């Protein structure tokens, strides 16, 4: 007066003939999860590694930013200076040589959103490798829990251990 | 392109813009710097070069003040070519220490400042300054002490003969030859040196090994050193160095609870950042924890449905109170993804402690960035063994929002000592019962043994730890009863102290216990588990506790377990769950070995070059033949910054070994399918061997294959410690980084398989190799190794074991390589003999009787003494499963090192089976050979 049998097939030769498949089926799709999983692991190098240059970025940037403040308050005493010299040409040199300063920041803030464009992709190409994992595993846990199954059957049933390996390590 | 354009940021403002060569030195930078800044404004106001220090912003985000000059620009590499002149100013040292610190354990130290974390800023206070008191504390003491320090004595585990030493003084050409004694103690052997003419005493010097920093001193005999007993064995004069106590000082000199009967609850608001399937709903099962037991069952959320950012808004009640959770209480999450269940996914963890590093039981919000769950086996609801600190990945990864509720309103702390001291106070057929459960040579008896809890601490003081599992830690009451006797128990020796460092055991009153038993280590022993050590930090709640801070005290006081605890903890920082802990220690440890700080940061750059180079040859193999990959490999080896970087360092795989010269000529890749690069050195200063390698892998993981070579290495110091020399071949292992490392170069060698592929090509390479009178000994050599590494293969259970991975050495000495697969993983691995290996061990006869029973003799003699240090293996393989070795992950793994030394079975029915399994491996030799 008891039940619990979830099995398929009902011949020894019928049952290890679905003992073979589900292993094979199960080891296909743990090869799978493993090529995601090295993914994942990747992704997640490659995303920090990501972040801690546009970390540089900013570092960079606010360097530059302290070189700008340091002209404006230093140039002040000397733009004055030679202009009651009469020295227009050594005001136009520090001016343009500011200017360049200033453009070149701007090529810095470019490639700053440039990797920040290329971090909001890779950010989600690890969302979607995670939805994809997350859509793998019951196949793999439903896999795992069948093939025990059908082994313990065999097993209870008195199949000798030759007999299983060969249906198992092929 | 050779040349890089630099952005120059002059202390006036003013912005130069102009090309250099990425092979050029600061100092040569400055020089083209100044000579340019000539013809642009504001040149006079600037002070000279030499005023100005050189600032980047580095490869890991912080600017560091570029203070080496003679510092080529590829070597210093800057996040972008900008390069800004400040001041020489302030503390020029502990600026430098900072940023090289970050460059060594590749994470900069903004990084932990950036967390905003206590705990994290209370560790880097407290550690960095106990590191930097040692360190300065370790400057005062004189030359003896430092010798000690840095250059330790690496001795073996008894005939008395003579033999001749070539002995010298430093910084001279002539040599002298002379004799001494084997069991003559050092300060001796000098005064004979000393003994030049007939001006100095010998008491004020030490012998150095030349070629390597390796010192023969102290109070023991000549032949005890590694140095001189593997001398005596080959049979080669001991080339030794005089040098003066001056010359080491030029070396060293560098610089309430109990109230709230109120149940636990939780507060489960928000999920965030959540990736799964949109037809199925969302559950979150949840558990307390103390160790591997529950404190209590599980409770489960609402079918909330999938989305991103799902919302629960649940109280979560547990059945127990808050006056009854223990000091390391565990609260475990697992997201799930559940059927509707009209009619199971585990997507993420996330564990976390209930009290605090200052223990103060946790109110308010709290953020959990959960884990991925990883399916395997034991496919468990929650995963309490897990990390309870947060994931790292704080942009993308998944987040759990909870709020702990407030419990009073003055913030509640867990009882001190004291007051746990203060509770903790209050012929037999029991005696007969209590020693039949303990004398082995279950929840009846779990509540008989806490009954006779004070007579476990009288009469079997070695089985605490079963008196821990046993107590009850979801009641107050009897964790204060069981710390009451932990706190007055006997100590207990090293052997059970390594069973209390495992997960089961994670209240801070047993590891204080525990590593107050593991003070009486020496430094050889602690080297010997320094690996499992290491890897028990990871199962630590909080980031200060009594290991780290063990291992730190031992690092500080001898340089080798410094520079190995130091490569363990740095090759598995690109770990998420350590990288912070590890971090840490690492940052630590370099403030207090500021000198061996350099040598470090020379083998780490040199192990930069390498994957490079490898990175190379790996894409030219695709691309060429052989032949012309090996050229094109010597002409990047070639290159000025390359050829500095691989010479003149200590080995990372022995440090007392120098590294000197690069023989690019020798130096070539192995045939395999991440193609490992041959290096090969010669040091002129050296000894007659005076020829060293390394193997630089990169691609393959390679912890396995040095646990492996570790527990033989363990094997042949038990061994050796009983008086048996099976003479084995340790050569060294270490993992550096992320699936890279070294391996040594064992010379005059070859696979079984090209020693026979070029009647018996075995036996006739020795013949080869060992000429008349020295076949005899080459035969021993051989027969001794090949019963060792048949003993440890068989325990260990290493199958696959075949022509292409087992070496011979010129000397007969036979050994393993490439250690894959153990434990049976890939049934029982059997015993095996192979006819080869039984043909060379009978000289080449059909029946040589006398010669294959000393062979079964040392075979039964190394089997019987890894039995009686069986369970020494049992305990180190056990803390080992915190390393997430794939082979070495439960106790059924554990379980086939027990079966293996048949520990369950009497000692003589040990040898009764392994005789057996003996038997039938000579019987299958035949079989297998046709
Ligand atoms: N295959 C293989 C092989 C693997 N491992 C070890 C090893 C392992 C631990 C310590 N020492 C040595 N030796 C190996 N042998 C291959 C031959 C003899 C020895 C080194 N030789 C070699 C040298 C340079 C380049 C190339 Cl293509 C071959």
């Amino acid at each position: 007066y008891q039940q619990d049998q979830v099995v398929k097939e009902d011949n020894i030769e019928a049952v290890g003939k679905k003992l073979h498949e589900y292993n094979t089926q199960f080891q296909e799709k743990s090869r799978e999860y493993d090529r995601l999983y090295e993914d994942y692991t990747r992704t997640s190098q490659e995303i920090q590694m990501k972040r801690t240059a546009i970390e540089a970025f900013n570092e960079t940037i606010k360097i530059f930013e302290e070189q700008c403040q340091t002209q404006e308050r230093y140039s002040k005493e000397y733009i004055e200076k030679f202009k009651r010299e009469g020295n227009e040409t050594e005001i136009q040199r520090i001016m343009h040589n500011y200017e360049k300063l200033k453009s070149r920041i701007s090529e810095i803030v470019d490639s700053r959103r440039r990797l920040e464009e290329d971090l909001k992709k890779q950010a989600a190409e690890y969302r979607e490798i995670d939805k994809r994992m997350n859509s793998i595993k019951p196949d793999l846990i439903q896999l795992r829990k069948t093939r025990d199954q059908y082994l313990m059957w065999l097993t209870q049933k008195g199949v000798r251990q030759k007999k299983l390996n060969e249906w198992l390590g092929n | 392109n050779q040349s890089v354009v630099v952005d120059f940021l002059l202390p006036t403002g003013v912005y130069l813009n102009f090309p250099v060569s990425r092979n050029a030195n600061l100092s040569t930078i400055k020089q083209l710097l100044w000579h340019r800044a000539q013809y642009e404004p504001l040149f006079h106001m600037l002070s000279g070069p030499e005023a100005y220090v050189f600032t980047c912003i580095n490869q890991t985000a912080e600017q560091q003040e570029l203070e080496d000059e003679q510092r080529r620009l590829c070597d210093v590499q800057p996040f972008l070519p900008v390069l800004r002149l400040v001041a020489r100013e302030g503390d020029r040292v502990k600026k430098l220490i900072n940023s090289q610190i970050s460059l060594l354990i590749g994470k900069g130290l903004h990084e932990f400042d950036s967390l905003c974390d206590p705990e994290v800023n209370d560790f880097r206070a407290k550690m960095c300054q106990f590191c930097e008191e040692a360190a300065a504390r370790r400057q005062q003491l004189g030359w003896e002490a430092w010798l000690q320090y840095s250059f330790p004595l690496q001795l073996e585990p008894l005939p008395n003969r003579a033999l001749l030493v070539n002995v010298k003084f430093e910084g001279s050409e002539e040599s002298f030859t002379f004799q001494v004694s084997t069991k003559d103690v050092p300060l001796a052997l000098m005064a004979c040196a000393l003994r030049k003419k007939a001006v100095e005493q010998p008491e004020d010097y030490t012998l150095q090994v030349n070629g390597r920093h390796e010192y023969l001193y102290g109070s023991y005999p000549l032949c005890q050193f590694q140095y001189i007993c593997s001398c005596l064995h080959s049979g080669l004069t001991p080339h030794l160095t005089m040098v003066h106590s001056s010359s080491i000082l030029a070396m060293r000199d560098e610089q309430s609870l109990w109230s709230l009967e109120q149940p636990f609850r939780i507060e489960l608001i928000q999920g965030s950042k959540v990736n799964a399937d949109e037809r199925m709903k969302l559950v979150v099962q949840a558990g307390l924890f103390h160790g591997n037991e529950m404190l209590c069952k599980t409770v489960s959320s609402s079918e909330v449905s999938v989305c991103s950012e799902p919302v629960w808004k649940q109280r979560l009640e547990f059945d127990i109170n808050i006056c009854d959770l223990p000091r390391m209480a565990r609260l475990c999450f697992a997201l799930y993804a559940v059927i509707e269940k009209a009619k199971d996914c585990p997507i993420a963890w996330a564990n976390l402690m209930l009290f605090d590093y200052k223990d103060q039981l946790k109110t308010g919000e709290r953020c959990l960035y959960m884990w991925p769950s990883v399916p395997d086996e034991k496919g468990e609801l929650l995963n309490p063994t897990g990390t309870v600190r947060s994931n790292p990945n704080t942009d993308s990864a998944a987040a759990l929002l909870i709020c702990l509720p407030e419990v009073a309103p003055h913030p509640v702390y867990y009882p001190a000592l004291e007051k746990i001291l203060e509770l903790g106070r209050h012929t037999e057929e029991e005696q007969l019962q209590l020693r039949e459960i303990l004398e082995r040579r279950y929840e009846h008896e779990k509540d008989l043994v806490w009954k006779l809890r004070h007579e476990v601490q009288e009469h079997f003081p070695e089985a605490l730890a079963r008196l821990l599992l046993v107590t009850k830690w979801n009641k107050h009451e009897d964790v204060a009863q069981m710390l009451y006797l932990l706190c007055s128990w006997p100590e207990l020796p090293v052997l059970s102290a390594l069973e209390l460092l495992d997960f089961s055991f994670p209240d801070c009153h047993v590891g204080s216990f525990a590593i107050k038993s593991l003070r009486k280590l020496t430094d050889d022993e602690l080297f010997q588990y320094l690996l499992q050590l290491v890897q028990v930090l990871k199962y630590e709640s909080y980031l200060d506790c009594e290991l780290t801070k063990f291992l730190l005290d031992r690092a500080l006081a001898n340089r080798k377990i410094g520079h190995f605890l130091f490569w363990h903890l740095r090759s598995e920082m690109h770990v998420p769950s350590v990288a912070l802990r590890f971090g840490l220690i690492l940052e630590a440890y370099c403030r207090g070995s500021t000198h061996h700080m350099k040598v470090l940061m020379k083998q780490g750059e040199a192990l930069s070059k390498l994957k490079a180079l490898n990175d190379f040859v790996k894409l030219s193999s695709q691309k060429t033949p052989k032949p012309q990959t090996k050229e094109l490999m010597h002409l990047c080896m070639r290159q000025e910054a390359y050829l500095e970087a691989l010479s003149h360092l200590q080995s990372p795989l022995d440090p007392s070994t120098l590294l000197a010269e690069v023989c690019v000529e020798q130096c070539t890749f192995m045939d395999s399918k991440m193609k490992p690069l041959w290096i090969m050195y010669s040091n002129e200063e050296a000894g007659s061997g005076g020829s060293v390698g390394i193997i630089f892998k990169n691609g393959d993981d390679l912890r396995q294959d040095m646990l492996t070579l570790q527990m033989i290495q363990l094997m042949d110091v038990l061994w050796k410690q009983e008086g048996l020399d099976l003479r084995m071949t340790p050569y060294g292992c270490l993992p550096t980084g992320d699936r890279t490392g070294l391996i040594e170069v064992v010379l005059r060698s070859d696979t079984i398989a090209n020693i026979q592929l070029n009647k018996d090509a075995l036996l006739n390479w020795l013949k080869s190799k060992n000429p008349g009178e020295a076949l005899d000994r080459a035969i021993e050599e051989f027969t001794l190794s090949c019963a060792g590494y048949c003993v440890a293969t068989y325990v260990l259970g290493i199958g696959d074991r075949h022509s292409d991975n087992i070496m011979i050495r010129e000397s007969g000495q036979l050994f393993h390589i490439d250690f894959g697969h153990f434990l049976g993983n890939f049934e029982r691995v059997p015993f095996i003999l192979t006819y080869d290996f039984v043909h060379v061990i009978q000289q080449g006869k059909t029946n040589n009787s006398e010669k294959f029973e000393r062979f079964r003799g040392y075979c039964e003699r190394a089997y019987t003494i890894l039995r009686r240090h069986g369970l020494l293996f049992l305990h180190l393989f056990a803390l080992m499963r915190a390393a997430g070795l794939p082979e070495l992950s439960c106790s059924k793994d554990i379980q086939y090192l027990k079966d293996s030394l048949a520990l369950g079975k009497t000692e003589e029915e040990a040898l009764k089976h392994f005789r057996v399994k003996f038997n039938e491996a000579l019987r299958e030799s035949w079989k297998t050979k046709v």
